[PDB]
């Protein structure tokens, strides 16, 4: 499905499976990593850099 | 010979066509999780000392 900015307030949308529910967890999304931007998914293991960080490194890939 | 009002209704009738709901099976994804990276089998030294 495709959803949007109103339509997501009112919905449950897992990230990683073993998060779905029965009742719980209308929806999914399709990759773990669909929170970033196209810049965000190229920095190398974003996930153990303190966030400032992540926030220069998009900045200076682009200088 | 004209139209004058009649008795009022008693009831409503209020139609709607609806379909149903099927099973809840809530098969998440195609190749699901995250698959983890993994060792490549045996892989071997590529590298040694001098002497």
């Amino acid at each position: 499905e495709l959803i949007g900015t109103m339509e997501q307030i009112f919905m449950n949308v897992a990230i990683f499976e073993d998060e779905v529910f029965a009742g719980v967890t209308t929806h999914q999304e399709l990759f773990p990593h669909s929170l970033l931007s196209v810049i965000a998914n190229f920095i190398p293991f974003s996930d153990h850099n303190q966030s400032p960080r992540n926030m220069y490194q998009c900045q200076m890939g682009k200088q | 010979g004209g139209l004058t009002c009649a008795s009022a209704p008693q009831g409503t009738l209020r139609i709607l066509e609806g379909p149903q709901q099927s099973l809840s099976g809530s098969p998440l994804q195609p190749i699901p999780a995250s698959p983890p990276p993994q060792i490549p089998p045996g892989l071997r030294p590529r590298f040694c000392a001098f002497g």
